[PDB]
RNA sequence: GGACCUGGCGGUGCUUCAUAUCCCUCUAGAGGAGCCUGUUCUGUAAUCGAUAAACCCCGAUCAACCUCACCACCUCUUGCUCAGCCUAUAUACCGCCAUCUUCAGCAAACCCUGAUGAAGGCUACAAAGUAAGCGCAAGUACCCACGUAAAGACGUUAGGUCAAGGUGUAGCCCAUGAGGUGGCAAGAAAUGGGCUACAUUUUCUACCCCAGAAACGAUAGCCCUUAUGAAAUAAGGGUCGAAGGUGGAUUUAG
């Protein structure tokens, strides 16, 4: 009965059942097709009623519309794999949301790192679901910070985060803006980090997490291989630690009191020099220490003299 | 309570009301009195006892009935001490007393007990233990062991004024059941003397 | 718990006016009645044709005017004087709008056998009271 | 604010018009007769009174707008800007300099309304704070200044006077001195009447309290007023009674005739009567039957 | 496996309370008899749903037919309906509620602490918290500011109803749909809740409380009459003169 009869809202509502369509119609049309003139077409003041196929090519251009809504549904959306398909790590958030202090972040990049699905146990409720994010945020000049981001929703949890970020950036000092100084090694609670500087068209051969934090940083040529617990949020902060703890060639330079050189085997034996003292220059020679005590590291001395027999090594993959 | 907490209670006393506390006077004035209640009378034939007496026997709010058993039962009491005076010698009528106020106060008085039992559990087994009873308890059971004695339902036809009469005179002269089981409780509290200690107020 | 006419509170994003706000224990210490017939009242026959005839009206006007009455009818009726007034927002052409007012003008004319009069208000958007 | 502005100036046109609307085209249309004519011209007909019509200035209408507290430069205007609230701490500072130099020479607000004054969200201890500062100046000897400071922080109290209202003595009838008074308790009315002198009369519906009250209760009940006063046979009254039982009547009644014999007696002793409980109403009346039980407080079976 | 975080538990400690809720206490009842009315079980060819607190005079502010969806028998096919179904799924739901709640918490958006883990954020002579919004509160109704009502958020129990209605999923259309007529609601028994009693403060009569007289108890069974109805359940009168001697453990309410 019409009296029994109930509002799509309710009906809608009842059928979805998410708590535990009729757009494509104009005013005046029904199937007999008796058009008005105030309603349908515009106000000759002569009533009217259409032919059969009039009605059905109508009916029939309503109803192909509708396909053509039901694919404009169910097209295929392209999202870009981050590190495997149905993952977050190599997700690109957009650029960070403009501040209101007048302040727009348009040339920082934001990428997620790890996305956790955290539970937490609550007296009425029971498991409760939040979900935990880290991203880090730079521009490819030197500039990036990471941060956690923890919500109920997974895009509260993303703005949160890169938000936080961007209030907390660090800076990278960078060789020629491409590599780093010098080799790092660095432990971090349980993560051992061992990073190496590289020439030149070596690629960014690190940990997928240190590939991207590099490519936001503006790194190009490093050898990083981490050990103990890879574990995500403190792999980025010791890689952070290390990366803002470098000492470059003009603090070496200044604290020495000596010149500092380079000798590359592709020049040949050209001394080039790099940096400079700013003041005055410490005349007695560098103590020549014979057999040098420094803590050597057995996978380097492996590798030096080539019994690292490994199947995984150097094996041909992608670019960076 | 259809009263606010800033209603006092209202007193009726004359030689209260007929003149240190003057500042009590003062603060009385200018507070809240509420209502006097029915029962309470300024009137000097009235008994705070007698009336919580009849206020006990009272069954279903029937205060006609309660009012007039009492009636029956002191004019009862009156007749037959009269009696007892007219069928007396000299110095009998000089010794007896027919005042049934004096009668029904001296025999609650009587009545009334001095120690009590409480039940304590110690342990897994309940013990019956000695107590000092307040005075609004002993009164009130002195009160309740009357009413409960005169309906005990061992009297067959004796109508209540008879029952209650009896019992009285029988109070006054420290006999009958009620001044018996007075007796019995002393009787039960010295079986268990020395279970007192496990009082621990 | 009470779920008679109480819309929940989601997060805070959820625009509600004063109607659907307020609930059914305010129902004349707060809100007051949609629909002013005198059939309820202590000596009357016919209020039970009233109140079919009042959801029969309600329907009608939200079928015949799609997606444009903003909140809920005012039904008075004074008389033989039947008068809807309504909210509806300001989304399609006036023509439209004068057309079907005259189309239920006299439709419930000849349906309720009285005359009824359709009194309109035009608004901008849906009038938020609170965000629930 | 430019919504402020135009909303008083729009609250100044409209009472114009509203003053021509009803009557009043004079320019003098005050804010009791605006109520009035705003309450004939919208019949509210709604239990809350903020849910009634209103039409007040904007002022009154709406809430007190905090200004902006810094320029066009940065550099807020007050030097305690950066506590956060202002005018609290500033006014805790001024009375702590005024009793700095006192002491070197030598009811209260609520939270609430010190709240309005200061126009700041304020904690209840640091209310608390400022009662015991004032306080503290209050207990020491404080000059003019320090005493119109405390008294525009104070504010007044409204107390009452308790003294029962005297009925008039009406000189009618014949020649006869009279007051007639009025009771009620539990759903009966009494209306009685009581000459002055008569030796003691009393006629409750016609008839007499032997024939209307067979009970003794009620004749105490009767009796209670007089005897409290030691004006027992002297009196007369005649009482009207509709509705009640027994007992409800004559207390009713006895209500009348304390409050007509409060007229009939001199101050002092209508206040020790009204102390001893005779001229207040009772308000103990029956309670409602609720859905679910079984009486008014009374419920049904087993529930744990 | 080691160490934690949060929550729940503890026949877990200290301290302070509860007051008709915790005990001692106060009053009146249940559990013992009969009757009424639900439920279990048995029975019938004979609905369904509720079923610790939060079922048990519950859907029903109510079944002789009707209601009715049950059964028996016999009939209808575009069937009141551009059919319908009281078919299953309350673990798809909306809808309207119970319970904690005779609570005060829930919290968008931020910020900080924890080497940036789960998480946490307390000291007014103040050590990092700030808070929109919901709730309590406040404001309303009744006779007052008191009291009683109403109100009590987020969530808990996949807590109750697809049978109030709507409804997603699966099914039927010779059927599981539709109509007509007639029956279904009986106790070897048990149990929940009410009503009346077992009398003397009682019973009958007048009075509606100053008398007279006794010295008990079915609203059950049977008969007659009446009300309403097509067709008796209810009412009155007659008849009869049950069991019953104030009820253990336990328990309810104020
Ligand atoms: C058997 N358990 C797993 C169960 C299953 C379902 N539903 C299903 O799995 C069926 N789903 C299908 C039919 C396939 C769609 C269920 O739907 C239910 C339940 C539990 C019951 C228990 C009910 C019970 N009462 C009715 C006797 C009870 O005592 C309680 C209780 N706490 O008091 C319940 O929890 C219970 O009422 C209940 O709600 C149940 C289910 O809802
Ligand atoms: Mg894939
Ligand atoms: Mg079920
Ligand atoms: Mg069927
Ligand atoms: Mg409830
Ligand atoms: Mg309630
Ligand atoms: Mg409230
Ligand atoms: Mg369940």
């Amino acid at each position: 009965s019409f009296f029994t009869k109930l509002t799509a809202d309710e009906l809608w509502k009842g059928a979805l059942a998410e708590t535990g369509l009729n757009r494509g119609q104009i005013i005046g049309e029904g199937r007999y097709g008796f058009l008005w003139p105030g309603l349908n077409v515009p106000l000759v003041q002569t009533i009217a009623q259409r032919s059969k196929e009039e009605q059905e090519k109508v009916e029939a251009d309503m109803i192909q519309q509708r396909e053509e809504w039901d694919r404009k549904k169910k097209m295929k959306v392209k999202r870009e794999r981050g590190w495997s398909g149905n993952s977050w790590g190599g997700i690109s958030l957009g650029p960070p949301d403009p501040g209101p202090c007048g302040e727009t972040y348009e040339d920082f990049d934001t990428r997620i790192l790890e996305v956790r699905n955290v539970f937490t146990m609550t007296a009425k409720e029971g498991r409760k679901k939040s979900i935990r994010v880290l991203v880090a945020v730079g521009n490819g000049k030197g500039a990036a910070g990471f941060s956690i981001g923890k919500a109920t929703d997974r895009m509260d949890a993303f703005r949160k985060a890169k938000n936080r970020a961007v209030h907390h950036l660090h800076y990278i000092e960078r060789y020629e803006d491409h590599t780093i100084f010098h080799d790092i090694s660095l432990r971090f609670k349980r993560t051992h980090i061992k990073m190496k500087k590289q020439p030149k068209g070596y690629g960014l051969r690190c940990h997928r997490a240190i590939i991207t934090i590099c490519r936001l940083i503006g790194i190009k040529d490093m050898y990083a291989k981490v050990s103990g617990s890879i574990n995500m949020l403190s792999l980025t902060q010791g890689l952070f630690r290390g990366l803002s703890r470098q000492e470059t060639h003009q603090q070496l330079a200044d604290k020495k009191g000596l010149h500092v050189v380079e000798i590359r085997e592709e020049c040949g034996p050209l001394p080039i020099v790099v940096a400079s003292p700013r003041g005055p220059l410490r005349k007695d020679p560098e103590p020549e220490d014979e057999v040098p005590d420094v803590k050597l590291d057995w996978e380097d001395v492996k590798t030096a003299q080539g019994m690292k027999r490994s199947v995984w090594s150097n094996l041909k993959r992608a670019a960076t | 309570s259809r009263y606010s907490p800033e209603f006092k209670d209202p007193l009726i006393d004359k030689e209260y009301y007929r003149k240190e506390e003057k500042y009590v006077r003062e603060l009385k004035k200018t507070q809240l009195i509420k209502a006097a209640p029915a029962g309470k009378t300024s009137s000097v034939f009235e008994d705070p006892v007698i009336s919580k007496f009849t206020n006990m026997m009272m069954i279903g709010g029937n205060k006609v009935l309660a009012r007039s058993l009492m009636i029956q039962t002191l004019e009862a009491v009156k007749r037959k001490q009269f009696e007892k005076y007219h069928a007396a010698s000299a110095e009998e009528q000089a010794t007896i007393e027919r005042n049934p106020y004096t009668i029904f106060h001296q025999a609650l008085k009587n009545c009334e007990p001095m120690i009590g039992l409480v039940p304590i559990l110690k342990g897994g087994r309940f013990y019956q233990v000695p107590v000092p009873l307040p005075d609004r308890r002993r009164r009130f059971l002195a009160m309740k062991w009357m009413i409960t004695e005169c309906r005990d339902k061992k009297h067959q036809r004796t109508l209540m004024p008879e029952k209650l009469s009896h019992k009285l005179l029988e109070a006054f002269h420290n006999q009958g059941p009620v001044i018996k089981r007075k007796h019995d409780l002393h009787k039960m509290a010295e079986a268990n003397r020395a279970l007192a200690h496990y009082r621990w107020w | 718990k009470n779920r008679a006419a109480r819309v929940r509170v989601s997060k805070g994003d959820k625009p509600v006016t004063y109607e659907e706000a307020h609930a059914p224990h305010y129902i004349a210490h707060r809100k007051g009645w949609l629909s002013l017939h005198t059939g309820n009242l202590d000596g009357e026959d016919h209020a039970a044709e009233r109140t079919v005839e009042d959801v029969f009206l309600r329907k009608f006007m939200w079928g015949t005017f799609p997606g444009c009455l903003a909140d809920q009818l005012v039904l008075k009726r004074r008389g033989n004087q039947l008068e809807i007034c309504a909210v509806v927002l300001r989304q399609l052409s006036p023509h439209k709008y004068y057309f079907l007012v005259g189309y239920s003008e006299t439709l419930l004319s000849y349906f309720y056998k009285c005359p009824v009069r359709l009194h309109l208000q035009t608004v901008p958007s849906k009038v938020v009271y609170k965000y629930l | 604010e430019d919504f402020i502005k135009k909303q008083i100036e729009e609250f100044n046109i409209g009472k114009r018009h509203l003053a021509n609307m009803m009557g009043e085209d004079p320019e003098t249309f005050t804010q009791e007769d605006i109520d009035r004519a705003i309450a004939y011209l919208f019949p509210s007909g709604l239990f809350e009174k903020r849910a009634r019509p209103v039409m007040k200035h904007p002022e009154q209408i709406f809430p007190r707008q905090r200004a902006i507290q810094w320029g066009e430069d940065g550099r807020p205007f007050h030097y305690l800007f950066y506590t956060g609230k202002q005018s609290y701490y500033s006014l805790m500072h001024d009375v702590y300099g005024m009793l700095l130099n006192l002491e070197k020479h030598q009811r209260w607000l609520i939270k609430e309304e010190l709240e309005e004054m200061l126009v700041e969200k304020l904690s209840d201890l640091d209310y608390m704070q400022f009662i015991r500062l004032l306080e503290k100046l209050l207990t020491s000897q404080c000059g003019a200044a320090e005493e119109e400071f405390v008294q525009r922080f104070r504010r007044s109290v409204t107390l009452e006077s308790k003294k029962q209202l005297i009925e008039p003595v009406q000189y009618d009838e014949q020649g006869m001195a009279f007051s007639k008074s009025e009771g009620k308790r539990k759903t009966a009315k009494a209306e009685a009447i009581v000459y002055k002198h008569g030796s003691g009369r009393i006629k409750v519906n016609g008839i007499d309290y032997q024939l209307y009250f067979p009970i003794t209760q009620d004749r105490e009940q009767l009796m209670f007023p007089f005897h409290f006063v030691d004006r027992l046979g002297k009196h007369d009254v005649t009482c009207t009674v509709s509705g009640g039982g027994r007992s409800a009547q004559a207390g009713a009644i006895r209500l009348a005739m304390a409050k007509a014999l409060c007229s009939f007696v001199t101050e002092d002793e209508v206040e020790w009567m009204r102390q001893a409980g005779l001229l207040t109403t009772d308000p103990r009346v029956r309670e409602r039957k609720k859905p679910g039980q079984e009486g008014a407080r009374r419920k049904f079976t087993w529930k744990k």
